[PDB]
């Protein structure tokens, strides 16, 4: 009740400011022509994010470009507001900070800050797959982020390696939000990666936060093994084994991370870890664990196994063709995004 | 091997959400 109340007022504490921004969220902190372009980082179906330095003072930061009509088009526009609402909002050490927002006739602007270190997918894939000390490290964070988002009542539902950074001190940052949703008590959507949805998504039921601690196992099996527990050629197929109720073990594979992962691979929801009656405590107090210091991870005072090299440095993101960032002389979906 | 499988599935580069 010393640590733990500490946590508990902390936890009421954050609410509180979280709840504030939400209702009154920042807007056009910034325009374009403050910064100048060096590099495309990214493409999506209806955006990119550009590697940007500020005139001003030279800092550099990924600013995230949406295509306002193709947004409209591919039907995101409350996934789109939903994502600058919360990032505006929220306050943790492993999510992603917003320094400015705006928006012109065409598009839609988020900059935060750039974290040259690119995402654990590439490093992943690099190595093959990390120690268990080192899958380990990052788990620990990601499970206080779950709590500190889950305290919110924001459900995450797209943890994957391709959306967490590991910035220059090895510590991760959480990156993308739209599909972040304040639950308190179910949800029904069918969203996220098929290697990571939890059985209850995929089957129609209702649905609440226990389909995070679902993701956290698949992705502390991906880390460990190199690859994720349920895969197959077509989602389809991915799909019936994740309800299947089996998974298999890497001969390699502590007896201690196996029992941890039965335990957020549970199908049955209500046996499920960080689902129970001690919630999150109980995957911090399995024996997997046992030789994390959770205040050191937050504090981010334990040395990181793995420090990207440092090198403005930009070698860590894939090569894109260079496009225009055309702004159009006519306001586009103006009534659509009048919020962000 | 399963890492064989793995990299017959196709599905070893960045995935996208449904
Ligand atoms: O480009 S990111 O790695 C990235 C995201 C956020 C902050 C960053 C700070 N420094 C460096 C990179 C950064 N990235 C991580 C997840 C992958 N998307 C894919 C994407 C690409 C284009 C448009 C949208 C989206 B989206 O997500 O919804 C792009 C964002
Ligand atoms: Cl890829």
């Amino acid at each position: 009740g010393s640590e733990q109340e500490s946590v508990k007022e902390f936890l009421a504490k954050a609410k509180e400011e979280f709840l504030k921004k939400w209702e009154s969220p920042s807007q056009n902190t910034a325009q374009l022509d403050h910064f100048d372009r060096i590099k495309t980082l990214g493409t999506g179906s209806f955006g990119r994010v550009m590697l940007v330095k500020h005139k001003e003072t030279g800092n550099h930061y990924a600013m995230k470009i949406l295509d306002k009509q193709k947004v409209v088009k591919l039907k995101q526009i409350e996934h789109t507001l939903n994502e600058k609402r919360i990032l505006q909002a929220v306050n943790f050490p492993f999510l992603v900070k917003l320094e400015f927002s705006f928006k012109d006739n065409s598009n839609l602007y988020m900059v935060m800050e750039y974290v040259p270190g690119g995402e654990m997918f590439s490093h992943l894939r690099r190595i093959g797959r990390f120690s268990e000390p080192h899958a380990r490290f990052y788990a620990a964070q990601i499970v206080l982020t779950f709590e500190y988002l889950h305290s919110l009542d924001l459900i995450y539902r797209d943890l994957k390696p391709e959306n967490l950074l590991i910035d220059q001190q090895g510590y991760i940052q959480v990156t993308d939000f739209g599909f972040a949703k304040r639950v308190k008590g179910r949800t029904w959507t069918l969203c996220g990666t098929p290697e990571y949805l939890a059985p209850e998504i995929i089957l129609s039921k209702g649905y609440n936060k226990a389909v995070d601690w679902w993701a956290l196992g698949v992705l502390i099996y991906e880390m460990a093994a190199g690859y994720p527990p349920f895969f197959a050629d077509q989602p389809i197929q991915i799909y019936e084994k994740i309800v299947s109720g089996k998974v298999r073990f890497p001969s390699h594979f502590s007896s201690d991370l196996k029992d941890l992962l039965r335990n957020l691979l549970q199908v049955d929801l209500t046996k499920r870890f960080g689902n129970l009656k001690n919630g999150v405590n109980d995957i911090k107090n399995h024996k997997w664990f046992a030789t994390t210091d959770w205040i050191a991870i937050y504090q981010r005072k334990v040395e990181a196994p793995f420090i990207p090299k440092f090198k403005g440095d930009t070698s860590n993101f894939d090569d894109y063709e260079e496009e225009e960032i055309r702004v159009s002389i006519n306001e586009k979906c103006g009534k659509e995004f009048t919020e962000f | 091997t399963t890492y064989a499988d793995f990299i017959a599935s196709g599905r070893t580069g960045r995935r996208s959400a449904i």
